[PDB]
C-alpha cells in the first residue's frame, strides 16, 4: 500500500484524560467504567464515584478489554470473524450430511 | 513471477486489442482517458532514450566510456585562479538511477549491473599569455570583483504525500520575507526516488524520473489552488480574478462557461499562465514568438481536445459490454491477439456518432500539458518586470513575517502521488579568491535561508 | 569514466523478432509429434523441398555423381539445406518431384517457427547437437516401393529469445498433436541506457555524499549543498533556454 | 459581419451617439486580417482559442511526384500451417521386398515441394490507394459517371 | 459565444469505415437468399464456427453441463457469439467439429 | 485498539465545495451528479448544467446514496457482505440436499 | 478545427471571436461608457466549412446561438499613472491612428 | 461515508528514506530487502550490503510485492479473501455430495 | 555509432558461413531475390546479443 503512518502532524496529547477509546478501564473497587464515548458516558450520572458493579449497559467487572463496540474496522474485524464462524458452521453441516448419506448407501 | 516490476511480468500480461481498435473514437484527436495518467515518456518510441541506447550498442554486455559534466551552479562557470585545490566527488552505482528503461522494470532484479574501472578529470586551459594572465588574476583577486552565480531554477523543492484517491491537500508553512513566485506539478511516488540518502531500498523503478529530467505529465489533474496569508488574507485578493477566492485551473460543470480555448480550462487560469510566461494577456491573446516557446513553456505543450459519446440517459441503447463487443468477427478475436476467430456478422460495438443513424450523444472536454510547470508569479499584475518582483520588495513582507497556507484540490488517482511545489527564490552565491589556492564562498538563499522552523 | 555495463537479460533494443520474421506466428517447424498416444509411436509433419535429386538409396539423398561415374550423396551434417529447393513456381510443382528430401527434428518440445533459434555445431552450420545420432527415415506413399522423400532427423538446441508463447494450448502433454496449435509473439521492446545528460550518475543535493572543492591551504570546502535544492532539474531547464533542446550531442549524452 | 452596410457594427459613446465605425462594402476586413497574421507570426502553428489554423494542402497531393515504387522484392502470404495438409506419407523399410510397411502408426503430412503461397505487390497497392483516395475521387464531376442501378 | 451545432448527416470525420473494416468489400454476412425462385423456399449460406460444443439436442447447442450433471444450453439471445471459435489453426480443423454452431 | 481519533491537526475545511466523497448529491431538477472523484468528474463535460437523468456511468436519480464505489474499507465492507451472502447461499444448498436425502431414505 | 469540436454530429460549442476591424482593433479607449453592438450571421454555408464543399443548407446543417457575452481585460495600472496617461491621450496632438493592413 | 481524505495537514515528506511500508523493494543484485518495519529491519545485521538471496524470514527475490504482512485492513483484506476461499470450498463439497446422492437414487 | 558483435575468441560459436546462413527459410532464398524456397526451420544465422 505504501502508506507511511503517520503523516498528520501529531496532537501533542490530551493531558486531561480519558483520550483513548474502549480502553475500557476500571474503577476503584469499581471495575468496568465504560470506554470514553458511548451513551453511558454522555449522560451525567450519579452513584458511580464510589461503588463497584455495572450500572450501565455493559458490565460486571469480569469482562473486558477494550470492548469491541459500535462499528469500526473491528466491527468489520468482528463482522469478518462472525462471517468466518458462519462459514465454518456451514462446512460442518455439509460434512455431517455427506457422512450420513454414505452410511445409508453402505447399509 | 510475483514482482509486477519484472520484465517477464510486463511481457507476459496480455492486453485486449478490443480496448483500442481501429474504430476507437473515430474522428477525434482525443487520447484514451486510461492513458492520461500513464507516463508517455516510458515508451519505445522515445527518440531521446532510443538514441542513447543505440549510442552504447545492441549487445547486453558493453564496455562504455563517457564524459560527465559539472552541474553544480556554484562551480559550473566558476573561474579558478592559480593554486592547488582538492576536487572530490561521489558517483552512484544503482542501475535503477544511472540507467533507464522504456518499460521501467526493476533493473536491479532483472540482473542489471554496472562496474566502474577508472575515472579521470580533464580540464582545458586557454593558452593565454602569462603577461595578460597575470594581470587578469591580480584583478579577479579583489573583493570588488568577486564572481557571482545563481542556480537557474532558484527554488526550494518541497514534497508532500498525496494518499491514494485523496482530493484535498492542505500545506502549512511560513516565510519571513518575500520571494519570487510559486511553481508546482504532481508526481508518482513510485517514480520518485527518495533523495538525501545514499541509497533507496524501496526504489523499484527505472523509467524517466520527472523529479529530475523534468518529464512531468500530471498537470492536467489539478482542479483549484487557494493561497492565504496569516490564515485569513487571501491572495491575491483585491477581487483580481473572476473567482477572487481561488485559482480555478479547470471547471467540470460549465455553468457560466469560464472555460476557454474550447477546453475545460478557466479563463482566469489561462490568463495567468499567459502572463507568467509571455506577459501576454493585457493586450490580446496571440501565439508568442518562437524563441520564447521552448519545450518547458506552457502554450507549446497545451493541447485541447473534445469528443462526443453516446449519452447514457438518452434511449434504450443499453451498455456495450466489452465481453459482448463484436467488430470485424472471424477476423477479430475475443482475447484479441491470436489468429482470426468467429464468423462474418454485422458488428454492434461502438455506436454511430453521425449520419441519420446517429444516436443522441454528449460533449466532453479536457486537455493535456506535459513537461511543464504551473506558474503563479508573486507580482501585482502577474507579469515579469524583473527577477526581483515588486511585491517581493513590498514593505508589508520585508517588515513583518507571515504564515502561508495553500489548499490544492486535484483529481483522485488509485496510487500514491506527491505534490511537487517550487517556492521560487534567490539562490545566489559569491566566490572570493584572496590568495593563491584559497576559495571563500558565501551562499544565500532568501527566503528559506536554512529550512523553516 | 570508463567501465563495463550489463543491460541484463531484459534488454531488447527492437520490436518484432530476428528469427523467421516472415514465418506465420502459428506455423511450426519440423515437429515429429505423437498421435494422441495409444500404440502409435512418433509421427512426422514436414515437407521435403530439395532441388530435384537424381535418386535415393540406402546411403541417402543423391546430390549428383561427385564428378564422373561415382554418385555423390548429401552430407548428413547439413544436406539438404532448408534454404535450397526447386526454382520453378509451376515448372517445379507441375513437373513433380519423384525423389524429395528434407530435414526434421525428432521428439523436441514444439515451439512456433516464429523466432525459433539454435546454435551451430559445424563449419556446415548444421545444428546436429551433442547427440551424435542421426536417422535417415525413408518414406513412401503407401503402395509404391521407393524413397519418394528422405528425412534426416536430428535434435537441436532449439530455444526462443525475442519470443514467448502467446497461446499455449496444453499444459504438459504439450508435445502432442494438439500442441502444435501454440502461437508465438515478439517480446515487448525495452531500451536501456544512461539517462539524459547522465542525470543521477553523479550525487547532487545529498549531504551524505556532498562534493568537495577547496584549496589545500584553505581546507574549507567551497561547495555547500542542500537536499532542498534540485541541481538535476535546474540543469535541464537551463539548456532548454540557451539552446535548441531538440538536437543531439553524444559527448554529453 | 464585416464590410456590410446592412449590418454595420456600432461603437460610440452614449453621450456622443455618433458611431465611430464607418465601414464600406468596398473594403475587405476578413482577408486583411489573414495576411496580417502571416506577417507578424508563424502561420503554421495552431491556437485553439482563435480557432487559428490556416488552411493548407498536402504537397504530394497538389503536385504528384510519381517516383515509382520500391518493389524489387516479391511479397508472399503463407498458410497458417506453413504447408497445406492433404496427403499422408508412410516411413517404410526396403530390402526383402519392394518396401515393407512400418506399422508404427500411420497417416502423416508431408508436402512434396515448397509452401503454397500467394503473391501481392505490397508497396504497389499503397501507392495506388494513395492516388485514388487523394486525387481520383476529387477529379471534376465531368470525368465521373453515375454508378449502376442507383437512385441519385 | 455558446450554442448548439448540427453538422448534419453529411458529417463523416474520417476515411474508411468503423464496421468490419477487415471484412472483404465483397464478402456478405449470414444471408439466407432464395434459389432463383421456383419451388425452393429459403437457402442458407453461412458458417458454424463455435468452440467445440459437446452436443446438440432439440434444446439447442450444448455449451457444457452447467456445473455438475445437468447439460447447459447456449442462450439463444446471444449464444453462440460470432466472436468465439476454435483456438487451433490446424489442430482445430484437422480435429474436425462434429457439433458446430 | 486505543486509537484516539482524531490526532491529526484538522484541515479548517475546504470552503469551495465538493469536499466529501460519494455523497453523491443531486442536481436541480437533475439528480445523480456523481460523488466528487471518479472518472466522470475529471472529464470536462457539457450538458449537465441544466438537465436531469444520467449521462454518466452511474445514474437515473432513483438510486443513491453515497454510492459504494471503488475499494475502501467499504469495499471490504461490501466485499465482506458479498462473502457473507455467498456463505448463506452455500448453507441453504447444503440444507436442501440433506432434506432430499432423508426423504429418499424414508421412502 | 473539425476535431477541435468533436466527432459527433451534435455538439455544444463554445468559442471566442476577436475583433478584426482595424479602426478599433488596437484602439485604446479611455474612461467613459460606450455602446458596443455587432451582428452575427447564422448561414451554415458561411460560418461552417466542409472538405467537399457540399451545400450544407440542404444537407440538414443547422446552428443555434444561445448566449453571447463580451469580455475585456484591463491592466491593473495605478490610478495615478492611468490618470496622467488619459490627460495626454485626450489631446488632439496625440490622437491614435491605424490603417487596415 | 462523506469522509474527505485527506484532512490532516500533510507531512512534507521523510527525505531520508525508507518511508513506505511493505514496498518491499530489492537490493543491487540483491532483491528482497524487507519492507521497512518488521523484525528483520530492527536487528542490526551484516552480510546484506553486497549479496543476493534471502537472509531473512521472507525471501528468494522471486516474490514480491508489497508483501501482505501482519494485520491491517489488508489482513482483513487477506482474512476476508481467506474466508471467501473457505466458503467457496464449502460450496464445492456440498455440490459434490448432492450429485452423488442423485446418482445413487437413479441407480 | 557503436555496436556489439559475437567475439570470435570467446566460445565454440564457429563461423557463420554466409553460404549456410539460414533465416526465415521457405520464405527466404539463398540467392535472395527470387520467390520463396526451402522449409520452415529454426534458423541459425546472427547470434543473440541479449
Amino acid at each position: 500500500e505504501g502508506r507511511i503512518y503517520v503523516p498528520y502532524v501529531t496532537a501533542r496529547l490530551p493531558k486531561w484524560s480519558g483520550s483513548v477509546q474502549d480502553k475500557t478501564g476500571s474503577n476503584m473497587l469499581g471495575g468496568v467504567v465504560l470506554p470514553p464515548n458511548s451513551q453511558a458516558h454522555r449522560t451525567e450520572t450519579v452513584g458511580t464515584e464510589a461503588t463497584r458493579d455495572n450500572l450501565h449497559a455493559e458490565g460486571a467487572r469480569r469482562p473486558e478489554d477494550q470492548t469491541p463496540y459500535m462499528i469500526l474496522v473491528e466491527d468489520s474485524l468482528g463482522g469478518l470473524k462472525r462471517r468466518m464462524d458462519l462459514l465454518e458452521e456451514s462446512n460442518q453441516q455439509l460434512l455431517a450430511t455427506l457422512n450420513r448419506l454414505r452410511t445409508g448407501l453402505a447399509a | 513471477p510475483p514482482n509486477t516490476n519484472t520484465y517477464e511480468y510486463m511481457n507476459g500480461r496480455i492486453p485486449v486489442s478490443g480496448l483500442i481498435d481501429t474504430y476507437v473514437n473515430i474522428g477525434t484527436r482525443w487520447s484514451p482517458d486510461v492513458m492520461d495518467n500513464v507516463n508517455p515518456f516510458n515508451h519505445h518510441r522515445n527518440s531521446g532514450l532510443r538514441y542513447r541506447s543505440q549510442l552504447l550498442g545492441n549487445g547486453r554486455f558493453c564496455d562504455f566510456h563517457i564524459q560527465v559534466p559539472q552541474k553544480f551552479f556554484a562551480i559550473r562557470n566558476l573561474l579558478l585562479l592559480p593554486g592547488t585545490y582538492t576536487y572530490e566527488w561521489s558517483f552512484r552505482k544503482d542501475v535503477n538511477m544511472i540507467l533507464q528503461s522504456t518499460l521501467g522494470n526493476d533493473l536491479r532484479v532483472d540482473g542489471a549491473t554496472v562496474n566502474i574501472t577508472s575515472v579521470n578529470l580533464y580540464a582545458s586551459f586557454f593558452p593565454m599569455s602569462h603577461n595578460t594572465a597575470s594581470t587578469l588574476e591580480a584583478m579577479l583577486r579583489n573583493d570588488t570583483n568577486d564572481q557571482s552565480f545563481n542556480d537557474y531554477l532558484s527554488a526550494a523543492n518541497m514534497l508532500y504525500p498525496i494518499p491514494p484517491n485523496a482530493t484535498q491537500l492542505p500545506i502549512p508553512s511560513r516565510n519571513w520575507a518575500a520571494f519570487r513566485g510559486w511553481s508546482l506539478t504532481r508526481l508518482k511516488q513510485r517514480e520518485t526516488p527518495a533523495l538525501g540518502s545514499p541509497f533507496d531500498p524501496y526504489f523499484t523503478y527505472s523509467g524517466t524520473i520527472p523529479y529530475l529530467d523534468g518529464t512531468f505529465y500530471l498537470s492536467h489533474t489539478f482542479r483549484k489552488v487557494a493561497i492565504q496569508f496569516d490564515s485569513s488574507v487571501t491572495w491575491p485578493g483585491n477581487d483580481r480574478l473572476l473567482t477572487p477566492n481561488e485559482f480555478e485551473i479547470k471547471i467540470s460543470v460549465d455553468g457560466e462557461g469560464y472555460n476557454v480555448a474550447q477546453s475545460n480550462m478557466t479563463k482566469d487560469w489561462f490568463l495567468v499562465q499567459m502572463l507568467a510566461n509571455y506577459n501576454i494577456g493585457y493586450q490580446g491573446y496571440h501565439l508568442p514568438p518562437d524563441y520564447k516557446d521552448r519545450t518547458f513553456s506552457f502554450l507549446h505543450n497545451f493541447i485541447p481536445m473534445c469528443r462526443q459519446v453516446p449519452n447514457p440517459a438518452t434511449e434504450g441503447y443499453f451498455g456495450l459490454g466489452i465481453v459482448n463487443h463484436r467488430t470485424t468477427p472471424a477476423y477479430w478475436f475475443r482475447f484479441c491477439r491470436a489468429p482470426r476467430e468467429g464468423h462474418p456478422y454485422p458488428q454492434l460495438a461502438l455506436p454511430p456518432h453521425w449520419d441519420p443513424r446517429h444516436a443522441l450523444r454528449d460533449p466532453e472536454r479536457k486537455f493535456l500539458c506535459d513537461r511543464t510547470l504551473w506558474r503563479i508569479p508573486f507580482s501585482s499584475n502577474f507579469m515579469s518586470m524583473g527577477s526581483l518582483t515588486d511585491l517581493g520588495q513590498n514593505l508589508l513582507y520585508a517588515n513583518a513575517a507571515h504564515a502561508l497556507d495553500m489548499t490544492f484540490e486535484m483529481d483522485p488517482i488509485n496510487e500514491p502521488t506527491l505534490l511537487y511545489v517550487l517556492f521560487e527564490v534567490f539562490d545566489v552565491a559569491r566566490v572570493h579568491q584572496p590568495h593563491r589556492g584559497v576559495i571563500e564562498v558565501v551562499y544565500l538563499r532568501t527566503p528559506f535561508s536554512a529550512g523553516n522552523a | 569514466i570508463r567501465g563495463t555495463l550489463d543491460r541484463g537479460a531484459s534488454f531488447k533494443p527492437y520490436s518484432g523478432t530476428a528469427y523467421n520474421s516472415f514465418a506465420p506466428k502459428s506455423a511450426p517447424n519440423n515437429t515429429q509429434f505423437r498421435q494422441a498416444n495409444n500404440g502409435h509411436p512418433a509421427q512426422t509433419i514436414a515437407q521435403a523441398s530439395y532441388v530435384a535429386t537424381i535418386g535415393g538409396a540406402n546411403n541417402d539423398l543423391q546430390m549428383g555423381v561427385d564428378e564422373r561415374q561415382l554418385p555423390v550423396y548429401a552430407n548428413t551434417t547439413y544436406q539438404p539445406e532448408p534454404q535450397l529447393g526447386i526454382e520453378g513456381w509451376t515448372a517445379g510443382s507441375m513437373a513433380v518431384i519423384d525423389q524429395a528430401g528434407g530435414r526434421v527434428l525428432r521428439n523436441p518440445t514444439q515451439t512456433p517457427c516464429y523466432g525459433s533459434y539454435a546454435k551451430p555445431t559445424n563449419e556446415h552450420g548444421g545444428i546436429t547437437k551433442a547427440n551424435t545420432q542421426v536417422e535417415k527415415k525413408y518414406y513412401r506413399t503407401g503402395d509404391n516401393g521407393n524413397p519418394e522423400t528422405v528425412f534426416y532427423t536430428e535434435e537441436a538446441d532449439v530455444l526462443t529469445p525475442d519470443t514467448h508463447l502467446v497461446h499455449a494450448v496444453p499444459a504438459a502433454d504439450r508435445a502432442k498433436v494438439e500442441g502444435l496449435s501454440q502461437h508465438a509473439a515478439p517480446n515487448r521492446p525495452n531500451f536501456i541506457g544512461f539517462r539524459d545528460c547522465f542525470v543521477g550518475l553523479m550525487y547532487y543535493n545529498s549531504g551524505g555524499n556532498l562534493g568537495v572543492l577547496a584549496g589545500q591551504s584553505s581546507q574549507l570546502n567551497a561547495v555547500v549543498d542542500l537536499q532542498d535544492r534540485n541541481t538535476e532539474l535546474s540543469y535541464q531547464m537551463l539548456l532548454a533556454n540557451t539552446t535548441d533542446r531538440s538536437r543531439y550531442f553524444s559527448m554529453w549524452n | 459581419y464585416y464590410n456590410s452596410g446592412g449590418n454595420l457594427g456600432v461603437l460610440a459613446g452614449q453621450s456622443s451617439q455618433l458611431n465611430a465605425v464607418v465601414d464600406l462594402q468596398d473594403r475587405n476586413t476578413e482577408l486583411s486580417y489573414q495576411m496580417l497574421l502571416a506577417n507578424t507570426t508563424d502561420r503554421s502553428r495552431y491556437f485553439s482559442m482563435w480557432n487559428q489554423a490556416m488552411d493548407s494542402y498536402d504537397p504530394e497531393v497538389r503536385v504528384i511526384d510519381n517516383v515509382g515504387v520500391e518493389d524489387e522484392m516479391p511479397n508472399y502470404c503463407f498458410p497458417l500451417s506453413g504447408v497445406q495438409i492433404g496427403n499422408r506419407s508412410h516411413e517404410v523399410q526396403r530390402n526383402q521386398q519392394q518396401w515393407q510397411n512400418v506399422a508404427n502408426s500411420d497417416n502423416n503430412y508431408i508436402g512434396k515441394g515448397n509452401l503454397p503461397a500467394m503473391e501481392i505487390n505490397l508497396a504497389a497497392n499503397l501507392w495506388r490507394s494513395f492516388l485514388y483516395s487523394n486525387v481520383a475521387l476529387y477529379l471534376p464531376d465531368n470525368l465521373k459517371f453515375t454508378p449502376h442501378n442507383i437512385q441519385l
